[PDB]
């Protein structure tokens, strides 16, 4: 869904490709209404459009703004910051370093001077948690006249305020129609709106003076009437609509034993929200909730069409191999010589994988060797990470990164710098080689600066994306066109022209016919060295006892049963070369014994008890 | 072009307890677009002493000054009442505008009859062509939060408005009457303004006053030091 737009987690870190930055920000906001993270607006230039944060109006962690030249960032319609995650583990709303001191690096008459000029949040009435810090914003005005107690919640611990107030600029008074002097800016349109303090006895949040205004005790920014449903913000849930503290439970007590969900009514934790089935990427537990990790003695599993979930370890919960920002590789940030051995035929990783130039190179201090290119392939055996893969450094020796030709899904529910799923940087590989992958489950990817690889147009990615706000953010890379002059391009056999690189076991969809992993004109359904039938369009061998047809086709399927005309003798389950002798057929049950005809059939042999006939013998 | 504000009676000698309208009219409307408010001030100089301000916003009346002064107008005409002079009353008042750049002053008017501390540096004789760096000491309030400014008083007696100063990133807005003359300087650590005028000449006779001003209501020049004489050779 739109309107659900993740968080995002690099703090005042650079952004890895500045020249994408403002683009990933335009992917991951433009038509969202609720971030599930953190809203972080870092290093804007000062003539840049923000016109896609227009539709924010919850914020589910916490809000930084820090670093940015730009005058003005249009969070007006934003209502609440829930602060589930703190910037600093302190603080919710968090405004830093935004005009620059400058240097006169612009002539000594600037048309006007950069930085951060009011804060313009006409609508935040409700901080649930955590504090306000403002610091080192020159052409900040109104700040101050705030008042932030009326914005957090009742029940807000770290309800702290540090908020420094030095100005390069002289601040005109709140417009004259804010009568109580508080205000977000110059206009008439930014006059702080109490919804607390302003409120009647033994109440939490209000529309107004009295007791008939009053919001409801489920409502969280303040209501345009009293009822549940009337809310602007729920403190908890929104149940289509009303507001409530819990989702409906998923276990009903019919009158008469514990039933089934009221599902028909009962639902879903998602968020502040309740829903009927978890979105796309997360997991459901039994206890009604949509998470993205399952809860401790459980397992994920999965179903036929697609659905993941989480059930009981009602055996001993068999044990997996975690990636980085996973116990005991919580903190860990690289795979190194130290701990390569650990993902030692794995399936599928629950968490990360990063490569960084210190997995390659020594690090003498810690003692860890560098990672030999050869160790890698540890990974062919991986079809699943559940984190993010990020790749800062690669041996050069290595064109490609098939050592994870078998990676065929990366869930993206733990995201490098909360944005990424898949980044690739500084590698100087030539393809991308990632012939099975087949969808990234959540996040961006970002793909610059490898001098040399080509094969990156060539993927069809919006194949692989499964949520809106995904991208492919690229530059820096090799030409596209000095690629094609060179004479890397799809194979011929690529259907619509998506391979991961050269050759046809590279190809997406080939256009005719797969066998194994390679791309080809023809099965041999007719002349073939071994036989074969098609199957999906693959190439799959006929039994070995059915026999050639020179000229006809072979066989229909790939059991005995299933051929045409069979080469030796037949017994009527399927194609057989040797007549069976006494087999056991159950670990309690009688032995058959048959012999051959003329004719190929294995007919059974007349007996008594002690001696039987296999062609003449006892 | 530059805001000229023009003053309507000279001077009134005038009997005790009469009552008084001293009228400002400036050349543009003294309003912001955003706001109703009007940004001028009235300031009551008695003599021997600094100017000191009575009403900012044209309506409003600064905390201390008696009933009797009242402030009138918005757009382009502004006027004070006096209900009934008093003998405490005897002073030049000054209009003062606050909107655009640069601040200007009006003429003046002499009526007649029949905590913060901005502690500037003493008197200075000067010889024409050389330089001099007038201080101004700040006390009583946040330094930080607060500008300061830099206003001449000439003989004939009118204001000319020098430049402003962020006590905090030392960034300066000049008057370009001012800008060869004049540079303000601030060690913001000693809560010290300072200005240095340069290549004195005989127009440079003055008296230098230093003024504060700050944020929202208190946007106007609110407090003034003592003065500043400086005399060229
Ligand atoms: C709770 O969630 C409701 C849907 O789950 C939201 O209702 C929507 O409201 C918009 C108009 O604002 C309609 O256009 C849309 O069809 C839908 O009814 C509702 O806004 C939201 N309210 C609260 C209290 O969170
Ligand atoms: O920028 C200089 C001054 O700015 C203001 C305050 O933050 C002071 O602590 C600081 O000394």
């Amino acid at each position: 869904s739109t309107q659900v737009c993740t968080g995002t987690d690099m703090k005042l870190r650079l952004p890895a490709s500045p020249e994408t930055h403002l683009d990933m920000l335009r992917h991951l906001y433009q038509g969202c209404q609720v971030v599930q993270g953190n809203l972080e607006l870092t290093y804007l230039p000062t003539n840049a459009s923000l016109s896609f944060l227009q539709d924010i109006q919850e914020v589910q962690g916490y809000v930084l703004i820090a670093h940015n030249q730009v005058r003005q960032v249009p969070l007006q319609r934003l209502r609440i910051v829930r602060g589930t995650q703190l910037f600093e583990d302190n603080y919710a709303l968090a405004v830093l370093d935004n005009g620059d001191p400058l240097n006169n690096t612009t002539p000594v008459t600037g048309a006007s001077p950069g930085g951060l000029r009011e804060l313009q949040l006409r609508s935040l009435t409700e901080i649930l948690k955590g504090g306000v810090l403002i610091q080192r914003n020159p052409q900040l005005c109104y700040q101050d006249t705030i008042l932030w107690k009326d914005i957090f919640h009742k029940n807000n611990q770290l309800a702290l305020t540090l908020i420094d107030t030095n100005r390069s600029r002289a601040c005109h008074p709140c417009s004259p129609m804010c009568k109580g002097s508080r205000c977000w800016g110059e206009s008439s349109e930014d006059c702080q709106s109490l919804t607390r303090t302003v409120c009647a006895g033994g109440c939490a949040r209000c529309k107004g003076p009295l007791p008939t205004d009053c919001c409801h005790e489920q409502c969280a920014a303040g209501c345009t009437g009293p009822k549940h449903s009337d809310c602007l913000a729920c403190l908890h849930f929104n149940h289509s609509g009303i507001c409530e503290l819990h989702c409906p439970a998923l276990v009903t007590y019919n009158t008469d034993t514990f039933e089934s969900m009221p599902n028909p009514e009962g639902r879903y934790t998602f968020g502040a929200s309740c829903v009927t089935a978890c979105p796309y990427n997360y997991l459901s537990t039994d206890v009604g909730s949509c998470t993205l990790v399952c809860p401790l003695h459980n397992q994920e599993v999965t179903a036929e069409d697609g659905t993941q979930r989480c059930e009981k370890c009602s055996k001993p919960c068999a044990r997996v191999c975690y990636g980085l920002g996973m116990e005991h590789l919580r903190e860990v940030r690289a795979v190194t010589s130290a701990n390569i051995q650990e993902f030692a035929g794995c399936k599928k990783i629950f968490g990360s994988l990063a490569f960084l130039p210190e997995s390659f190179d020594g690090d003498p201090a810690s003692n860890t060797a560098p990672l030999q290119p050869e160790q890698l392939q540890v990974f062919e055996t991986l079809e699943e990470i559940t984190g993010y893969l990020y790749i800062s450094a690669w041996p050069d020796s290595l064109p490609d990164l098939s050592v994870f030709q078998n990676l065929q899904v990366i869930r993206g529910r733990i995201l490098h710098n909360g944005a990424y799923s898949l980044t690739l940087q500084g590698l100087g590989i030539s393809w991308l080689g990632l012939r099975s992958l087949r969808e990234l489950g959540s996040g961006l990817a970002l793909i610059h600066h490898n001098t040399h690889l080509c094969f990156v147009h060539t993927v069809p990615w919006d194949q692989l994306f499964r949520n809106p706000h995904q991208a492919l953010l690229h530059t820096a890379n090799r030409p596209e066109d000095e690629c094609v002059g060179e004479g890397l391009a799809c194979h011929q056999l690529c259907a619509r022209g998506h391979c991961w690189g050269p050759g046809p076991t590279q190809c997406v969809n080939c256009s005719q016919f797969l066998r194994g992993q390679e791309c080809v004109e023809e099965c041999r359904v007719l002349q073939g060295l071994p036989r074969e039938y098609v199957n999906a369009r693959h190439c799959l061998p006929c039994h070995p006892e059915c026999q050639p047809q020179n000229g006809s086709v072979t066989c229909f399927g790939p059991e005995a049963d299933q051929c045409v005309a069979c080469a030796h003798y037949k017994d009527p389950p399927f194609c057989v070369a040797r007549c069976p002798s006494g087999v056991k057929p159950d670990l309690s049950y009688m032995p058959i014994w048959k012999f051959p005809d003329e004719e190929g059939a294995c007919q059974p042999c007349p007996i008594n008890c002690t001696h039987s006939c296999v062609d003449l013998d006892d | 072009a530059d805001i000229v504000l023009t003053q309507s009676p000279d001077s009134l000698a005038v009997s005790l307890g009469e009552r008084v309208t001293i009228n400002c009219k400036s050349s543009q409307p003294l309003e912001y677009s955003n706001n109703q408010w009007n940004y001028l001030a009235w300031y009551q100089q008695k003599p021997g002493q600094s100017p000191k301000l009575l009403i900012s916003w044209a309506s409003t009346r600064k905390s201390g000054v008696p009933d009797r002064f009242s402030g009138s107008g918005s757009g382009t005409d502004f006027t004070l009442t006096i209900s009934s002079v008093q003998a405490e009353d005897v002073a030049v008042y000054y209009c003062g505008q606050y909107s655009d750049y640069p601040n200007t002053f009006g003429a003046g008017t002499k009526l007649e009859i029949k905590q913060v501390q901005l502690v500037q540096s003493g008197a200075e004789v000067v010889k024409p062509g050389a330089s001099v760096k007038i201080s101004c000491k700040a006390s009583g309030y946040p330094f930080t939060q607060y500008f300061i400014h830099w206003v001449k008083q000439n003989p004939g007696q009118r204001l000319e408005w020098i430049g402003q100063i962020s006590s905090s990133y030392a960034t300066v807005d000049y008057n370009q009457k001012f800008k060869g003359k004049a540079t303000l300087t601030v060690d913001t650590s000693a809560s010290i303004a300072y200005m240095e005028l340069s290549s004195l000449r005989s127009e440079d006779t003055a008296v230098y006053y230093c003024v504060r001003s700050g944020n929202y209501e208190e946007y106007a020049m609110d407090y003034w030091g003592q003065g500043t004489l400086v005399t060229v050779s």
